[PDB]
DNA sequence: CCCTGTCTGGCGTCCTCTCACCCCTATGATCATGA
DNA sequence: TCATGATCATAGGCGGTAGCGTGCGCCAGACAGGG
């Protein structure tokens, strides 16, 4: 991927870490049925007031090494090529090929 | 009581972990229960191996998370005490628990 | 024939100030309560703040000094001198009542204090009172590689075995 | 005792290779420290060279540049060595900033 | 030194630091409970003699 | 300011061998015996 | 069972309601007294 793309994923990230008390409490509110109908208008105004790069939903998950949004991993943060040199390598610890 | 948990991919590192605490165990204290063998965790995961495009070509690579279940039934003075100095070979995550 | 701050010694006062009391001789040093775990027990005492600085009242030229001498009270006068200086009584006459600093005890614990809390074989580490709920025992503040456990130890031992 | 004027974590330790605590005396295992006392298993030597520091309360004059004869602190601030005397062991005053 | 007695007759260096680290310690724990006004002086006296 | 007395700092051989000496006193706590 | 007495062990810097010091000597340079 781009240099721009990683970028501009770093910045949502920092805007998720930012916001997320707000952004949850607003949450919070909106989904309390014990609450006052003009209040839940508000949060779900408010919601809306706020960045839309602070939802988490908004991020990709990326290789770590190569951005590359697709063939992702979880548990390596890598996506499938970058793992599996990193297999082939010997630097993932633990990792081997598997057969039964 | 004190539960042990070792937790490591190599087998044979994890149950080296496992005598060693053992003997730390048994020198001080008395009446050690024993290295249960719990369940392995076989952590499967499967990739296409292509740069573009061959979908049939894939790789199956696995994680063998290995379990060693170690517990003390009398805790003494020395014994458990003992363990704060005497580290465990790396790449090996223990875990005590006592009650 | 007045308040003097002199540096003095300690803990007998009622016998110089029997000399001195003998008067309406006037004495002061600064205060401070202390609970300190002596020997396995928790002791209270409101002694004075202060090492041998006390204030004494009394008249230079006719009683000379080295005839009062054999007894306690005596280090030496406030000098930044030769002379021994006339000392303020500040305390005395504008600053009676105090020490609301704390009752800190200097340097002896209260709860939730971070210090030695094992001795013989496991010590190497200070392992941590997060209470020092009653000096008796527990199961140490130990921390490896699971939970965080509080003291393991007998009545005299958590803190200097 | 720790941490007086023999020391241990301040000037290293008193036996070669033998940590305080105790847990580090292999050939193929030089250079890590030690973490129950914090003691670097090094050599013994070394509490022939380590020194420590007294943080001082209040400052304090220096001996030799107070009374050598001829007194550096004297024909420094061009000040007789009697009034220094009478500074320095807190029986008089000096000015600083006398102001109008 | 050991004197092969049981006790340990210190050289001079020793009883110096110690005296001067007693003092210390005197005179930063009445720096920290307040000194009399007029006070904290004959133990930073005591300090620079020792 | 120009002497002239006082003051307090420096210094006072080398190499070797032998020997003694290097807290005791007071206060507090614990144990045992007697009432 | 309780209280008292005796014995043993552990813990700090003139000792005293003052005074101890007193039998080297030269040189030298600064600090100050007298004029």
């Amino acid at each position: 991927a781009k240099q721009s793309m990683k970028a501009r994923e770093v910045k949502r990230v920092a805007l998720a870490d930012k916001y997320f008390a707000k952004r949850a409490e607003l949450k919070a509110i909106i989904s309390d049925v014990n609450a006052s109908d003009e209040d839940r208008w508000n949060a779900v105004l408010k919601l809306q007031t706020l960045p839309r790069d602070s939802s988490p939903s908004r991020q990709r998950n990326r290789c770590r090494q190569t951005g590359r949004p697709h063939g992702f991993l979880r548990k390596f943060g890598l996506s499938r090529i970058k793992v599996r040199e990193a297999a082939m390598r010997g630097e993932i610890p633990g990792l081997k090929k598997a057969s039964w | 009581r004190i539960r042990i948990r070792l937790k490591a991919f190599d087998h044979r590192l994890i149950d080296q972990a496992t005598a060693e605490i053992v003997e730390t165990a048994k020198r001080t204290g008395a009446q050690v229960r024993g290295p249960i063998p719990l369940p392995t965790r076989k952590e499967r995961f499967t990739v296409l191996i292509s740069p573009h495009v061959n979908k049939d070509a894939r790789d199956q690579y696995e994680i063998r998370t290995h379990l060693r279940l170690v517990d003390i039934v009398e805790p003494t003075e020395k014994t458990v005490d003992a363990l704060m100095r005497l580290d465990l070979a790396a790449g090996v995550d223990v875990q005590i628990s006592l009650g | 024939q007045s308040w003097y701050l002199l540096y003095c010694k300690r803990g007998q006062l009622q016998r110089a100030q029997e000399h001195l009391e003998r008067q309406a001789v006037n004495c002061l040093a600064p205060m401070i309560t202390l609970e300190k775990i002596v020997r396995g027990k928790r002791t209270a005492v409101s002694e004075p703040l202060f090492p041998n600085y006390l204030f004494v009242e009394f008249d230079p030229e006719v009683i000379h000094t080295t005839t009062i001498n054999a007894t306690r009270g005596v280090s030496h006068f406030v000098r930044f001198g030769a002379s021994p200086a006339i000392v303020p009584s500040a305390v005395i006459h504008q600053l009676s009542v105090y020490k609301p600093k704390d009752i800190v005890d200097p340097a002896t614990p209260y709860p939730g204090d971070k210090v030695i809390i094992t001795e013989g074989a496991f010590e190497g580490f200070q392992a941590i009172f997060t209470e020092p709920d009653g000096e008796a025992r527990s199961m140490l503040l130990l921390n490896l590689i699971n939970k965080e456990i509080k003291h393991s130890v007998k009545n005299t031992e958590f803190r200097k075995l | 005792e720790r941490d007086g004027l023999f020391c241990a974590r301040i000037f290293g330790p008193v036996k070669d290779y033998e940590c305080l605590c105790g847990k580090y005396k292999r050939l193929k295992h030089r250079g890590v420290i030690c973490e129950k006392c914090g003691v670097e298993v090094t050599q013994t030597k070394v509490r022939r060279e380590r020194m420590g520091h007294i943080e001082l309360a209040s400052p304090t004059a220096h001996i030799w540049f107070l009374k050598s004869l001829p007194s550096r602190i004297g024909l420094l601030l061009d000040m007789p060595l009697r009034d220094i005397e009478r500074v320095l062991y807190f029986e008089s005053y000096v000015v600083i900033e006398g102001g109008m | 030194v050991p004197l092969d007695g049981g006790r340990f007759a210190t050289s001079d260096l020793n009883d110096l630091y110690r005296r001067v680290i007693n003092r210390n310690n005197r005179l930063k724990r009445l720096l920290d409970l307040a000194a009399p006004d007029i006070i904290v002086r004959n133990e930073k006296r005591m300090l620079q003699e020792a």
